[PDB]
């Protein structure tokens, strides 16, 4: 079917990255025809300036240069419902690092009621130089190898136990 | 006299064959559909006939200018009425009444013969015994029909409706062109505004407002319809859509409404009824049998031709070659290659000339006609006979379909076979000494066929368009014999709703609701009691010393509870992985190290296991075996993806067996251990029995095969989704030719071979399924010929004699060897209760001595000042019948509510209810001011006491809640006080009593076995959500139930688990080709491919849980006639 | 189904003078709705001659009075039940002939007729 995900927001200097927006249809079976905008401010900018649209086939960009020949598109390929809005930036730089504004205006389609909605999504990215372990693996890993080694030590030492209490009770035959 | 000549024409029998004869004649004359004009002559005849045997009556037991006869006969009212009624119709302007007084003569074809009379009495004592099951009945559907009124008040009729622009809201609401109408289906789509429902699309919302979701039928907003709406869950006639439609209005958190009433009033009501019919059946059965030159040319070669080699090599060869005749029929292929359809016919001519060889080599050892004595020897002639006239002719048209009767030599392994020798002997006694009760049933079925169609036969013809698109006659409708006759036997299979839909849209509501209860409980009622016939007929320094402490490790009951609790945890991870699992990205990663701990932890205990209990011990046990076979494929994944093979497509579908995780908890849990453990016991008859059933379905399937071999495929227009028309496509050259927008589909399940011959009776003898196989079948003219809308409309009686064959003999035997099989087991070896543990027998023992318990009137009177006066003048009749009125008055008043109910009726029917509950505290506290020392001895007065504190706390929180934060969601759930206000009603009402005492005395049994269901609903449901999370929306798999999460893949396998709509689920999964798949549609948000399931899987899926679901429903029978039993007997 | 039923007689006569009503009414099946039914009346002048027009209310109240053989009709049908009949004002020696009741019933599809003979007895 479908599912929303919220993109990541770290990402990496020098590196790709993949913008995510997906704003799934309430209902699977409604033939619609999408189209979106991407609106970003950097850190240090109060506004949403026009960057990225999408349309039924081909999309178009605005010519600022913090983007030129550098975003491409990864959203759903050529079905005319898009469903799925991602963009794919190739050698991600410091001047996009901020706030995106992903508007997704779908004309929904329907026995003879077209519909016009339009669905906004506010991700927030966040450019860094080195890629560190987002804090719940971390701390899921430390905690697996605490559990690891706790459950040992637990089971060694009920070993222990026991033999103690063989060596107290067998010796006497 | 005079009347002694009229007493020998009466007891002639020559008048008696005359008078069965001219009713059968009649039988014949009302299936005429459109009698023609000369027809009308004959009808009169018959009733002049019918004149006569009442005057012979007449004038037999009356003298001298006598009156009445024949009126201390049952039946012979029945014949005075059609006599009086055939001559009041005579006079046509004293009328549109002709439907109540043909059918008056309809129901004379019950006395054609002596012996249907005492038949249809017998049946009358066992209708007579079902007093307190059907007053059970009606009971707790009343309850929980209260129970989803209540709920579900209207929110059956929630719809989507548009937004407008902006008479107002008079001229919106019904106009159903503002409604979201899903694309095929002529009924508006349903919605919710909680969570877990229905979601309306962007742009509408959910209003309750329209007609009910169908044309204004069984929903939950009036008692009546609720009583209606949950028979059918009672019978579970395609409860699939109720569930749907009641899930996708309030949620589906609502769905442990219908796990109740599924399991209480549907499982538990029929297996009462069921298990009290057979008590019946069993004291009739034990009163019946307590009461009582060239001749020696001829004869030398005799001599050899009885002395070629009769048992080495021979008859031991001609039984092998009847096996192999039987798998050359199997190959039948539909897609077919020449130089393999010539070996067929070759041998199967090589066959037919070796069994003619056979016969007259038997013919000159025994004689000609003294060989025609063993009966056996009969059959082999006439089915060999048949043979060589299908060899002889091969030209004649519509016949060529007998060939399939070749397919009985598969019987002559009956003369080895003991198994399929009682099946044959079940037939025998189903068209034999039982004959007559089959004999009734077919009777009352052409009773009941031929009554529909005057009752309803022209309302079907006239009120057509009424219900249907193009204003043809529906699949399904009574204008014919034929197809009124088909509704009769589709009522007995049990969908029965879908029909009377139709009936009661176009013949009225009163008329369809009177006929088809009438069939619904008479039709049952005696293919019920024929199944119960067939049934009882049936019959040193460092190893030891190491060894023992890691053996006292392992036996400890800390580290046992403590695995068990590491194997709920490792389980329940994989009900996290759903198709919503990368949106967390917490969870993930978590659960992705737990199940390296959970590995970890697994592999230790099970080293832990192997240095104590000792390899040969440990692999000597058939659960450790298992268990080291998870932990070894939990090992190989942890390899792989350590050193990197993850995402690899042997690798990652051997990940998917992950889902097996969950089935080592059956050893170390005691329910599933005990219950599987006799399942196991009892499989190698099950498998015997298994194996009769499919040589038989085999014989059907191969039938199949000859009578559909691939006539399936029709075309289909690419921009509708709808058949051609014969006019404007015909074939399959046409359709080739008609551009693109031909698809030339098949039905994605059909008879192409015995394997999807297997999977197509599967579906038609579970009954759920049937509805595509029939259609298909029916439409099938011929190969590469484009169907017709019942042109070969025959067609449906080879799935009626298979249903009556293949679904109630073959299930009939399965049942019947079942129940020797446990009888045998709880008898002879092992424990006399089986699927309970000995602390659960310990539980069962102490409840039966807790049952028959009664007070040794231990209640002294009270201390003073008239506190006794209330108490003795309290316990009398009078104040028990009183409270009894009351309740059942407050019952009457709960069954008032409706949806749309003015403000006014609603004050009205709270302050009565306020009145009620008042009367009821009054009352309690009497008891109390009675007895105010204890009062709770008995647990029915503490019930009390608890069900009125419940009500009264209701009663605030209601009032809280209307003038509160208020959720209207909220106040219906806790409503529900009310219902165990009524429930007080089983204090005194004796049978119901007993009845719920079995449930009481089964509740530990059915916990144990349906907590091995519930595990094998876990796996499975894992299974799906790893293969089928991605399946396309199609018929049975839309957004609300699915695969997706591990709650809809939940609710789908419940709804599966009795078997409804699993024609639904596999529709979607068979998909296979781009043409109805497509293997590259990646998914927003998910990095998979493909919204097609694997076929192969899907059918091993679906079959699997379909056959484990019906061993363990089977074994929670068995456990509650077991119950029934041991409390009646 | 092969036609329409119709509870039509074969011939009725009614006395001079008096006030006509002429009564032709169908029994069918499908819930009335008062919008788009079909009522279209004719008559049989000679052996094969072309009709031209009887009556009328074929979407709503519409009415003819036509001087070609009377001043007449006046609306006293009620289609809510299967029940949709006309009077005539003034039953005249010019009142004779065959004046059929052809109508049509939207839901379904089928034209029912109903023949009478419209004439004079004593
Ligand atoms: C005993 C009743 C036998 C009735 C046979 C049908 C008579 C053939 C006939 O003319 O019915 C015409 C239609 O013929 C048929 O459809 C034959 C259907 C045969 C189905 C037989 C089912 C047996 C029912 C009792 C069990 C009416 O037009
Ligand atoms: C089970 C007993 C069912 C009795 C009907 C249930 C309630 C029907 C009802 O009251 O309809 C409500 C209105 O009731 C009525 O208008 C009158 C109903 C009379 C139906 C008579 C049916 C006769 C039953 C067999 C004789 C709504
Ligand atoms: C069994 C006998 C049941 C006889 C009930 C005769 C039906 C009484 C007449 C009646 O219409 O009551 C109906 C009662 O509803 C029922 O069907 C009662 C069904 C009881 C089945 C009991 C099965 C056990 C109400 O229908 P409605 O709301 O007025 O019609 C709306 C349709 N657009
Ligand atoms: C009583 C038992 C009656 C029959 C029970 C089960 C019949 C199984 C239906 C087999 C259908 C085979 C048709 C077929 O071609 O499926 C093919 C494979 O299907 C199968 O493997 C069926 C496997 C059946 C497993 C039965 C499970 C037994 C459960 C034991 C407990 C794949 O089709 P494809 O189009 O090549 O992809
Ligand atoms: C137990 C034996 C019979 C219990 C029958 C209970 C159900 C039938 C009576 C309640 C009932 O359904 O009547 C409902 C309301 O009618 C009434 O009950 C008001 C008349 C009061 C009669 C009370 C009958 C008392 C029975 C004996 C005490 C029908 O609701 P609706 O909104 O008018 O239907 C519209 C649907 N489109
Ligand atoms: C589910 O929630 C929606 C959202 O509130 C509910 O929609 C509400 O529906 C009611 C009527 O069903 C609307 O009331 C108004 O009634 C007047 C006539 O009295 C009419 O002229 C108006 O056009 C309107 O229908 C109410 O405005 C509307 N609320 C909103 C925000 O649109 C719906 O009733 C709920 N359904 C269930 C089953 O819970
Ligand atoms: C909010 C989430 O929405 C719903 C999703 C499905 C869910 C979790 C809901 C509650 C009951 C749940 C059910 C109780 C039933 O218990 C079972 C289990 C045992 C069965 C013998 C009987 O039914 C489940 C089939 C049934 C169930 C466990 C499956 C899952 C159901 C909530
Ligand atoms: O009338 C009332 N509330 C009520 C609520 C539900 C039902 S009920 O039909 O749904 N039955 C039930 N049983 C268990 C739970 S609800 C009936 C009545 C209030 C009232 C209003 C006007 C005059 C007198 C009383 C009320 C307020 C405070 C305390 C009691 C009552
Ligand atoms: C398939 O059906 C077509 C129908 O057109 C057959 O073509 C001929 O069609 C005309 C008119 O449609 C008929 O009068 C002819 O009788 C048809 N030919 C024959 C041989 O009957 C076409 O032949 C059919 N082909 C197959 C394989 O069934
Ligand atoms: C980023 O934007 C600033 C705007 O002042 C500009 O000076 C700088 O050159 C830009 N750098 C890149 C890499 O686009
Ligand atoms: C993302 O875009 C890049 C560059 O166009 C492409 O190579 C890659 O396959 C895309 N990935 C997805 C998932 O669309
Ligand atoms: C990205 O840009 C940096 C400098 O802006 C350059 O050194 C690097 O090679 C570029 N990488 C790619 C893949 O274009
Ligand atoms: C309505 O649809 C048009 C189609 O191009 C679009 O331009 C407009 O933005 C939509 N309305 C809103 C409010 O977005
Ligand atoms: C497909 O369906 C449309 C429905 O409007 C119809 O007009 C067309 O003729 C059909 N195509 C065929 C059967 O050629």
């Amino acid at each position: 079917g479908c599912v929303e995900v919220d993109s990541e927001t770290e990402a990496v200097y020098g590196m790709t990255f993949k913008i995510l927006c997906i704003s799934c249809k309430r209902r699977s079976e409604t033939n619609a025809e999408t189209f979106t905008e991407w609106t970003f401010r950097q850190k240090g900018t109060e506004e949403f300036v026009k960057i990225l649209r999408y349309e039924n086939e081909v999309l178009q960009l605005e010519e600022d240069e913090r983007f030129e020949g550098r975003v491409v598109w990864n959203g759903s390929r050529g079905t005319k419902d898009l469903q799925d809005l991602s963009i794919f930036i190739t050698n991600v730089t410091y001047n996009h690092s901020g706030d995106y504004e992903c508007h997704v205006y779908r004309l929904l389609f329907f026995e003879n009621y077209e519909h016009n909605t339009s669905v906004v999504k506010k991700i927030h990215i966040e450019v860094v130089d080195k890629a560190n372990r987002d804090m719940a693996s971390i701390v899921s890993e430390i905690m697996m190898y605490v559990l690891i080694v706790v459950l040992t030590i637990w089971l060694v030492a009920e070993m222990i136990y026991c033999y103690k209490k063989i060596a107290a009770a067998t010796e006497t035959a | 006299p005079v009347r002694k000549i009229a007493i020998k024409i009466l007891v002639h029998s020559l008048f008696s064959m005359l008078i069965m004869c001219t009713i059968l004649t009649n039988c014949v004359f009302m299936t005429l559909s459109n009698p023609p004009d000369w027809t009308k002559n004959v009808e009169y005849t018959f009733t002049g006939i019918y004149t006569f045997e009442s005057l012979i009556k007449i004038l037999a037991r009356g003298f001298c200018l006598e009156d009445f006869t024949f009126l201390r006969d049952p039946w012979n009212w029945l014949d005075f009425s059609v006599i009086v009624m055939a001559y009041v119709t005579e006079f046509v302007s004293l009328v549109s009444a002709l439907r109540t007084f043909r059918v008056l003569r309809a129901l004379k074809t019950i006395s054609v013969i002596p012996g249907l009379k005492t038949i249809v009495g017998a049946l009358i004592q066992s209708v007579k015994k079902l007093s307190d099951v059907m007053i059970l009945t009606v009971f707790c559907l009343s309850v929980f029909a209260l129970i989803g009124l209540q709920l579900f008040m209207g929110n059956l009729r929630n719809k989507c409706l548009q937004w407008p622009p902006s008479f107002n809201w008079k001229d919106y609401i019904g106009d159903d062109s503002h409604f979201y109408v899903l694309d095929g289906q002529k009924d508006p789509l349903l919605c919710g505004n909680g969570s877990d429902a229905g979601q309306c699309p962007e742009g509408y919302i959910c209003v309750k407002a329209g007609r009910n979701p169908n044309y204004g039928y069984t929903s939950f907003d009036t008692f009546s319809w609720a009583f209606l709406s949950l028979f059918r869950l009672m019978t579970q006639d395609y409860w699939e859509n109720l569930y749907q439609l009641t899930l996708r209005a309030a949620g589906k958190t609502y769905m442990i409404f219908f796990v109740l009433v599924i399991f209480l009033g549907s499982f538990y009501l029929v297996n009462l009824i069921l298990a009290v019919v057979a008590m019946a059946y069993e004291e009739q059965n034990q009163a019946t049998l307590e009461e009582a030159d060239c001749c020696d040319a001829w004869l030398k070669v005799k001599h050899l031709v009885n002395l070629i080699v009769m048992d080495p090599f021979v008859d031991l060869a001609i039984t092998i070659c009847i096996v192999l005749n039987t798998l050359f029929m199997a190959m039948e292929h539909y897609p077919m290659t020449e130089q393999f359809s010539s070996v067929l016919t070759v041998g199967n001519l090589v066959f037919t000339g070796i069994f003619t060889a056979e016969m007259v080599l038997k013919i000159i050892a025994m004689d000609p006609y003294y060989y025609f004595q063993e009966g056996w020897n009969i059959f082999d002639g006439i089915i060999v006979s048949l043979s060589l006239m299908e060899l002889g002719l091969s030209n004649v048209e519509g016949l060529s379909v007998l060939r399939s009767f070749r397919l009985l030599r598969v019987f002559k392994l009956a003369k080895s076979w003991p198994t399929l020798n009682m099946l044959i002997k079940i037939i025998g006694n189903s068209v034999g000494a039982l004959g007559n009760l089959t004999l009734v049933l077919a009777i009352i079925v052409f009773i009941f066929a031929v009554v529909g169609m005057q009752l309803f036969g022209k309302s079907y013809k006239e009120c057509v368009c009424k219900i249907n698109d193009d204003c043809t006659l529906p699949r399904w409708h009574m204008n014919d014999f034929f197809h009124s006759f088909l509704i009769v036997f589709r009522v007995l299979c049990g969908e029965w709703i879908e029909t009377m839909w139709d009936c009661m849209e176009v013949a009225g509501q009163t008329m369809c609701l009177i006929v088809f209860m009438l069939v619904m409980v008479i039709g049952n009622l005696v293919v019920l009691n024929l199944f119960l016939a067939l049934l009882l007929s049936s019959f040193g320094k460092i190893w030891w010393n190491l060894r023992k402490t890691c053996y006292s490790i392992v036996e400890h009951n800390w580290f046992e509870t403590f695995i068990v609790f590491m194997i709920l945890l490792s389980s329940g991870a994989l009900a996290f992985e759903d198709i919503y699992i990368e949106q967390r990205k917490t969870i993930k990663t978590m659960l992705e190290y737990a199940d390296k701990v959970f590995t970890y932890i697994f592999i230790l205990e099970m080293l832990l296991k192997w240095v104590a209990y000792g390899f040969q011990t440990y692999f000597t046990n058939a659960w450790c075996w298992l268990d080291f076979l998870i932990v070894d494929v939990s090992l190989v994944s942890l390899v792989a993806n350590a050193l990197g093979y993850s995402e690899l497509g042997a690798i990652k579908s051997l990940r998917t067996l992950r889902a097996l995780r969950p089935l080592r908890a059956l050893s170390r849990f005691e329910g599933m251990r005990v219950v599987v453990n006799a399942l196991v016991g009892a499989i190698p008859s099950i498998m015997n029995v298994l194996l009769v059933c499919l040589i038989f379905w085999l014989i059907f399937s191969i039938m199949g095969v000859n009578l559909f071999a691939g006539k399936f495929y029709h075309c289909v227009n690419m921009t509708t989704g709808n058949m051609f028309d014969i006019s404007d496509v015909n074939n399959l050259s046409d359709c080739q030719a008609l551009g693109k927008q031909a698809r030339w589909k098949n039905v994605k399940v059909n008879f192409d071979n015995v394997g999807a011959g297997y999977l197509a009776l599967l579906q038609v003898a579970t009954f759920k399924g049937w509805m595509d196989i029939m259609y298909a079948a029916v439409d099938s003219r011929d190969v590469k010929l484009q169907p017709v809308y019942e042109e070969n409309l025959y067609m449906y009686l080879y799935f009626v004699i298979f249903i009556i064959f293949g679904s109630f003999f073959t299930l009939n035997l399965f049942i019947g060897v079942i129940i020797d099989n446990f009888n045998q087991q709880k008898k002879k070896f092992g424990g006399q209760d089986i699927f309970m543990t000995e602390e659960q027998k310990k539980y069962y023992n102490a409840m039966k001595k807790l049952g028959s318990k009664k007070p040794q009137k231990p209640i002294p009177r009270p201390a003073n000042k008239f506190q006794g006066m209330v108490f003795d003048f309290v316990t009398r009749q009078v104040f028990d019948i009183s409270i009894m009125i009351l309740i059942c008055l407050n019952m009457v008043t709960m069954m008032v509510e409706t949806d749309d109910q003015g403000k006014y009726m609603t004050l009205v029917l709270s302050r009565i209810n306020l009145v009620f509950i008042v009367l009821f505290t009054g009352e309690f506290v009497l008891k109390l001011v009675s007895l105010r020392h204890y009062y709770f001895t008995i647990g029915w007065n503490i019930f009390d006491f608890v069900v009125v504190i419940l009500s009264i706390v209701g009663m605030f929180l209601a009032e809280m809640i209307e003038k509160y934060f208020v959720s209207p969601t909220l106040f219906r759930v806790i409503r529900l006080a009310r219902i165990g206000r009524i429930l007080r009603l089983i204090k005194g009402a004796k049978g119901i009593r007993t009845l719920l005492f079995a449930l009481m005395m089964s509740l530990p049994a059915l916990f144990n076995i349906g907590l091995l269901l519930f595990l094998v609903m876990f796996i499975y449901a894992i299974f799906g959500m790893s293969n089928f999370a991605y399946v396309k929306k199609e018929a049975g798999i839309d957004d609300m139930f699915n695969f997706e999460t591990f709650g809809n893949s939940m609710i789908c396998l419940f709804q599966i688990t009795t078997s409804a709509g699993w024609d639904g689920l596999l529709a979607p999964i068979l998909n296979s080709a781009p043409p109805d798949c497509d293997p590259d549609t990646i998914h927003p948000g998910s990095s998979v491919k493909g919204d097609c399931g694997n076929p192969s899987v899907g059918i091993f899926f679906f079959v699997s849980y379909i056959i484990i679901s019906f061993l363990v429903v089977v074994n929670m029978y068995i456990a509650v006639i077991l119950e029934n039993f041991s409390v009646a007997t | 189904g092969r036609s329409m039923e119709v509870t039509v007689p074969a011939t009725l006569n009614v006395l001079n003078g008096s006030d006509a009503r002429l009564p032709c009414t169908f029994n069918s099946c499908y819930t009335v709705n008062h919008k788009q039914f079909s009522l279209n009346w004719t008559y049989q002048e000679c052996n094969n001659c072309s009709e031209e027009m009887f009556l009328q209310f074929r979407m709503k109240i519409i009415n003819l009075k036509l001087e070609r053989f009377q001043d007449r009709v006046e609306f006293s049908g009620n289609p809510s039940k299967y029940d949709v009949s006309v009077m005539l004002r003034n039953v005249q020696p010019e009142d004779e002939g065959i004046y059929n009741c052809y109508i049509m019933n939207p839901p379904d599809r089928h034209r029912g007729h109903g023949k009478i003979h419209l004439q004079v007895l004593m």
